DNA sequence: ATCAATATCCACCTGCAGATTCTACCAAAAGTGTATTTGGAAACTGCTCCATCAAAAGGCATGTTCAGCGGAATTCCGCTGAACATGCCTTTTGATGGAGCAGTTTCCAAATACACTTTTGGTAGAATCTGCAGGTGGATATTGAT
DNA sequence: ATCAATATCCACCTGCAGATTCTACCAAAAGTGTATTTGGAAACTGCTCCATCAAAAGGCATGTTCAGCGGAATTCCGCTGAACATGCCTTTTGATGGAGCAGTTTCCAAATACACTTTTGGTAGAATCTGCAGGTGGATATTGAT
């Protein structure tokens, strides 16, 4: 018994002798395509962005028994935006929480610093929509849904109610200790289940900002379209 | 007013665009 | 079934000590294996297997039960590998391989 | 007085097809097949141990005589083979 | 850390930002025709200049990381 | 009185003599050869039978090897004939002197 | 089996047994979304994560989109977060593979089925930026959410066209399960079939591994499963055995929907770091 | 005693006819019978000097295979 | 690991052809010469690495080289 | 510029390569080149620099000889250039087995 | 008194006596087989160096490089058939255009 | 230990005109083309021996080796140059 | 296109060489048993020589370009081979008369094996000599456009 | 037929590494004579096996004719040598660094070698059995006349 090897031929012929129901109220909304095909390179974090969610446990406490008759009106999406900004804003200034949530550590040695918050840079666009001057309107995106036309920011609700959003937040945290509430996964290791700049890149600078002033005048040309309408 | 400001921007294309995307 | 052996302790149907000696008469050095030479045995052995199955496999062309030589080269040349290791060889009334070149042939 | 390998290759033929016929013209070809190849490799194994300052023909010279030898696909079924029939010989037990 | 490796994330992510600079702004310019022909009377113009504002932004997360390796390795 | 295509029974004796396999060169004519090119090294070399067989055979294969050699040179040369310098061709890259 | 995961419509109790639960030996369900496909074994950070909803497709660049399916490429390097979801999403399916490393390096070919409602990714495999086994399928999976339907096999009609332009010839790796099992076969032979329907003259191993880029260790392997390479005939000698005369007729009088080699917008990436 | 000239013309076309060739030149004829004899002075040296090395004075098989062995178109079959 | 494509190594086929007693070159047989070039250097390879196999060595020397192109047919001469 | 016949600086360079005894081919490529076509037989095995310049020599060798023939090969068929039945020619009649 | 004089010649009797024996497998050699053996190498390597005194008026080489010893050594049409065997280690070519 | 055939084919080269030099690459290609040589008419004597049915590795048996392992006209001034060296060795007891 | 016209193939009597086998006898070895020297597994240990490593200089690799010319093609023009047919020289296939191949003996010259003495062929130390690589500055072939 | 820049030859010349020609030494094998086997030289015959001469038949020699096939012209155009100008991997060239060689020493398998002995594979040949090569009748494959 051997295997076959090369060149050899072909003889053909001669004679040889459980479909679920309540979908219908998480996916809405329809999705063009275009003739071009998509093109993308953003990352999955900046398409969900406030990476902090918070339960039924706790949003019983605050929906229907902060609302009885508080003045402000305090909604869910703040409830989720403020939650999730100090849940961020202690940690890059104390990152060695974890072994003692004990050492929960106090807002009135914070109030200086959350106030001045840029949450790794967070409002990038204000400074640049300065040069597009659309403050009459806010910064929309489609890495933004449907629901911010409405939404309000951090820092005048942080000294009016803030000052009561970080309390309810230490004591689970305790019981978890210190980490997110549906905690983050088997994150501490891959372990078990359960002269060169010199000469040519020295324009790296130039080759892109081209496109940066050409960027907002490319939004320009649309928005002497929004103003058109007007 | 709304497109006085339409008629000056449009050159700054062309001559960004010529100036390195058509060398 | 016995305890004596006419070294048939190969799974071979060759002679040992003949081989045996007739690596001892090309004695260029001075000393050649007796219980190791049964690999050169069994070497013989395979591809000679090899190319008697190779007979089998044009036996039945023709309906001939038995074997000559003018389709014993016409295995050893349709097997690559025996090909080039038998290339130097001219088979004895042999015949060729028909491969008209099929350039020739235009169909007139 | 002769000896010749024909029986062998009788033998061989009639081990692997039980009926099948040799004309005496074939088993030439194929003793002087067998006799030359066995004075190639012979001679290969002889100048390999001579140049690798060995004084004995043993079995790792005449393996890598056979696969020196052979083209390829060919020599590994022999190297495995002889390495089958070498081990079978070592089998030296009581049954 | 180093020149050679500066140049390596910044341009397979301006890959495929040429990717989008052929792709996004020719999509924009797709359906802006019909807008001459509008002559949808309130909202059509409005997701247009949503999706050319992610023109200037998905080229405007890759800055605030960019011009600190031109300082931190000079320095 | 009929004859068909003239140049076409060539493929007719090329299928049957290689579907043959006996000698072609006939053999009073080459042991007269062989015993001519005998004489003038050494006067009354006796020969065998079986020896002048395998010269025979030997002649026709290395015959029948430079007759596909120049085949396949005068078919590069894109013509179906051979002359003079396809053999010649044929021999000097063979390997002969 | 843990707590059957339920997503978009069709509920599954999964095949095999726990990568997912560190903080999660203790829930009722499990929620799986179709883009980012973010596990929320909660009901709260599920229904607020649709009300965070906005990527309608996976994140990379596009090659197909035919008219039943769309194909994609997606880079663990470069996502960091996502490439590892459907990691769980797959080993909950089969077993076969290894967490060993928060696995990196490899590309990502997965593939949808086009909606209205959205795109929804419905299986994939992983592709590594080396070939040592020659690597062109390394975990492919079609995922019983929507497998009942043949473009499970499509997604091997999907595998080779990469090999076409990549130039090099390979074949998945030795932990072959059972349900490719089958799978592989059918389009090794299935596609024997169709370049000797063609190709009158006569066919080299060489040109049967380069036209289609079958390496030969399997293309020989998988003639002799089609008992198609006999010998004895003056040659191996290739013999259509009649079966042959309704396959070709299969695939000419019940005709399937398959793919393009000219429909390709990719070039092959030119790589620095390893 | 010339006999050169005796392996005649349709014996070397089918000897060709064997090759594969089709279209025989009128003139082929000579080259092709000087190839024979040269080949046949580059065997028939050897076999005299197997011959008379053994010394033999009539010319066996075994000499003249050992002889076309050895200029490298070895024969199989008749030694 | 440098398991890349430097099988292009170079047309200094037009160097070596001209090495050669031949004029002009007309072009793609640059790819089939690197293919003779490539099936030669594996023949001649295999059996030296089977020399120093043999051996019971890590390194092949001249002697491996010269002793593969002696059985080859084709002895490089005047080299050890 | 003052430029020649085109053809006329080949035949001095033809003339400077055969009055040269060069080694042709470069020495880096060429050991990569053997490098790499060892690899694949055995891991990692050393190799003496002289024993470079010998394959270096002999495939230079028998690549000059090729081109040879198959120039032989071409003035055959009525052409002045070579091409890959030139050199295909060339490889069969030099028979590589 | 040594024996490679007593048969005439440069080269030694006895060294290449012993290599065929080392060479052997017939076991026995005469050493008078040696005298007409050392003497065919001395004759094959004469004949081969003194034909490399080939060009040496108009270029006056009183060295020899290894082309100087290729580029006559297939000149000796009759030394081009046995060493055909060989491929000289940087030898070149002969001047030679078709 | 070293042994090469040199100041043998040094003492060649004095044999013949005497004023010149060899290059000590082209000495060691000489060394292979003695060598080479040596192994052919060794093995060709060997095997004519060995089927000739004889033991004693002869004198005529080199002749006739060296007869047929060279072409024709330097194996006949070369066979002739090694009979007068063996009759002028035998010559003397 | 539709038959003619062979000639390929195929299925089938038949007359032996021709495997072939089985005995059968047997000259020549193969397997065994057991002393007996030695080649070899390989183990440790310098150290030679390769393997990267890198830094500047720099000849050559490689697009990009053009001009023109040497290769694929079509047509035709003359002829040298293929192909019957008639004749036939020569061979194939059959029969008898002598030399060297093979084999078996004898004896002596030559080769093996050994203990000896002494020079040869080898470094390496390298001093020493000097011929070749490479340089360079006047007369001398040598080709494209006009 | 001619200009004229491009590149060659040759004498004279400067460096420098390569050859060579020693002495020390040195030691490891070649040459000397002895003694025993032993196979080669040679003389002898036994007898196959190789030389050579007579009938049928068959393929071979040689025409005559027909004609596709070399082979030459002319054309047109893809493609390919020759160049510019620029990068880029190569070529040194230290220069260091580490890791498989090649030893010396080493204590055991193991093939060799002797005598013995019982099959055993060579061959002879005869039986007899027949597979196959040879011949015959006939379906039919492939392709020429008009």
């Amino acid at each position: 018994r051997k295997i076959s090897v090369k060149q050899h031929l072909k003889i053909y012929l001669p004679n040889d002798l459980m479909t679920w129901n309540e979908y219908d109220k998480f996916y809405t909304g329809s999705f063009q395509e275009t003739t071009s095909y998509i093109k993308f390179s953003a990352t999955v974090e900046d398409c969900c962005g406030t990476n902090y969610n918070m339960d039924e446990r706790d949003e019983t406490f605050l929906n229907e028994q902060v609302n009885k008759g508080s003045s402000d009106i305090l909604t869910e999406d703040e409830f989720e935006i403020l939650c999730s900004s100090f849940e961020h804003a202690i940690h890059e200034r104390q990152p060695f929480l974890s072994m003692d949530p004990e050492s929960i550590l106090s807002f009135e040695e914070l109030k200086p610093t959350l106030i001045k918050s840029d949450m790794a840079d967070f409002n990038l666009r204000n400074q640049l929509n300065h040069e597009i001057n659309s403050h009459k309107t806010h910064f929309i995106t489609q890495f933004d849904p449907v629901s911010q036309m409405n939404t309000r920011p951090l820092i005048q609700l942080i000294e009016k109610f803030g000052s009561k959003i970080y309390d309810y937040w230490r004591e689970r945290k305790i019981e978890v200790n210190g980490y997110e509430i549906f905690p983050q996964l088997k994150f501490e290791r891959p372990g078990e289940k359960e002269i060169l700049n010199s000469q040519r890149l020295r324009a790296l600078h130039q080759e892109l900002k081209n496109a940066k002033d050409l960027a907002l005048l490319v939004a320009k040309r649309e928005n002497v379209s929004l103003n058109w309408i007007n | 007013e709304q497109e006085d400001t339409f008629d000056n921007l449009q050159q700054e294309i062309y001559d960004k665009e010529t100036e390195y995307f058509s060398h | 079934l016995r305890s004596q052996s006419s070294s048939a302790r190969a799974g071979l149907q060759f002679p040992v000590g003949r081989i045996k000696r007739y690596l001892k008469r090309h004695a260029t050095g001075r000393t050649r294996v007796g219980s190791k030479a049964a690999i050169y045995l069994t070497a013989v052995l395979e591809y000679l297997t090899a190319e008697v199955l190779e007979l089998a496999g044009n036996a039945a062309k023709d309906l001939k039960v038995k074997r000559i030589t003018p389709r014993h080269l016409q295995l050893a040349i349709r097997g690559d590998d025996e090909l080039d290791s038998l290339i130097r060889a001219t088979i004895a009334s042999g015949g060729v391989l028909p491969h008209i070149n099929k350039a020739l042939l235009l169909k007139v | 007085r002769k000896e010749t390998y024909s029986s062998y290759i009788y033998k061989v033929l009639k081990q692997t097809h039980p009926d099948t016929g040799i004309s005496q013209k074939s088993m030439s070809i194929l003793n002087s097949f067998v006799n030359d190849i066995f004075e190639r490799i012979a001679t290969e194994a002889s100048k390999l141990a001579a140049y690798n300052k060995k004084s004995t023909i043993s079995a790792r010279e005449i393996q890598t005589a056979v696969r020196l030898i052979l083209p390829g696909e060919l020599a590994k079924h022999a190297v495995s083979e002889g390495t089958r029939a070498v081990t079978k010989y070592s089998s030296s037990t009581q049954a | 850390m180093d020149p050679s490796l500066v140049l390596e994330q910044t341009i397979q992510d301006v890959s495929n930002l040429p990717s989008e600079f052929r792709y996004l702004l020719e999509e924009i310019g797709s359906n802006d025709l019909k807008l001459i022909e509008e002559k949808k009377c309130q909202s059509l113009q409005r997701e247009k200049c949503v999706l050319a504002n992610t023109a200037l932004f998905l080229i405007a997360r890759h800055l605030n990381k960019l011009e600190k390796n031109i300082a931190l390795l000079e320095e | 009185p009929h004859r068909y295509k003239p140049g076409t029974v060539a493929l007719r004796e090329i299928r049957r003599f290689q579907k043959s396999t006996e000698l072609l060169i006939r053999k009073l004519p080459f042991q007269r050869l062989v015993r001519e090119i005998a004489q003038d090294f050494k006067t009354d070399l006796r020969f065998q039978s079986s020896a002048i067989g395998a010269l025979q055979e030997s002649v026709e294969a290395y015959l029948v090897s430079l007759f596909e050699d120049t085949n396949l040179a005068a078919i590069h040369a894109k013509r179906v004939t051979i002359q003079k310098k396809d053999i010649k061709l044929a021999r000097r890259l063979r390997g002969e002197r | 089996n843990l707590n059957r995961i339920i997503m978009g419509k069709y509920e599954i109790e999964p095949w095999y047994f726990s990568p997912y639960p560190i903080e999660l030996t203790d829930e009722d369900f499990i929620y799986i979304d179709d883009f980012t496909l973010q596990y929320f074994g909660s009901k709260k950070q599920y229904e607020r994560y649709r009300k965070k909803c906005t990527l309608r497709h996976p994140p990379g660049n596009e090659i197909y989109r035919d008219d039943y399916v769309s194909f994609f490429e997606i880079d663990g390097r470069k996502q960091r977060t996502w490439c590892r979801n459907l990691c769980l999403l797959s080993k909950l399916f089969l077993d076969h593979k290894t967490l060993y490393y928060d696995v990196d390096p490899f590309l990502f070919y997965c593939m949808t089925r086009r909606d209205e409602l959205g795109h929804h990714l419905v299986g994939y495999f992983s592709k590594e930026k080396e070939s040592a086994d020659g690597y062109n399928v390394a975990c492919i999976l079609t995922l019983p959410q929507y497998q009942r339907m043949g473009y499970g096999k499509l997604l091997i009609e999907f595998s080779y066209e990469l090999s076409k332009k990549e130039n090099k010839v390979g074949s998945p790796e030795k932990p072959l399960s059972d349900l490719g099992l089958l799978s592989y076969r059918a389009y090794w032979s299935d596609t024997l079939i169709t370049l000797l329907v063609e190709h009158q003259k006569e066919i080299t191993i060489d040109e049967i591994s380069s036209m289609t880029s079958m390496t030969t260790t399997d293309i020989l392997h998988t003639a002799k499963t089609l008992n198609i390479l006999r010998y004895y005939k003056g040659q191996h000698i290739i013999f259509l055995n009649e079966d042959i005369l309704d396959r070709y007729n299969r695939l000419k009088a019940k005709k399937r929907r398959t793919i393009d080699p000219n429909r390709l917008i990719w070039k092959p990436p030119v790589f620095t770091a390893s | 005693r010339d006999n050169i000239q005796g392996i005649t013309k349709p014996a070397i076309r089918r000897l060709a006819r064997r090759g594969g060739v089709k279209r025989i030149s009128g003139l082929i004829y000579e080259e092709v019978r000087a190839v024979l004899k040269s080949f046949l002075e580059s065997v028939i040296r050897d076999s005299v000097t197997y011959t008379e090395h053994a010394k033999r004075k009539t010319v066996t098989s075994l000499d003249v295979v050992y002889a076309l062995k050895r200029q490298g178109r070895t024969l199989y079959g008749f030694g």
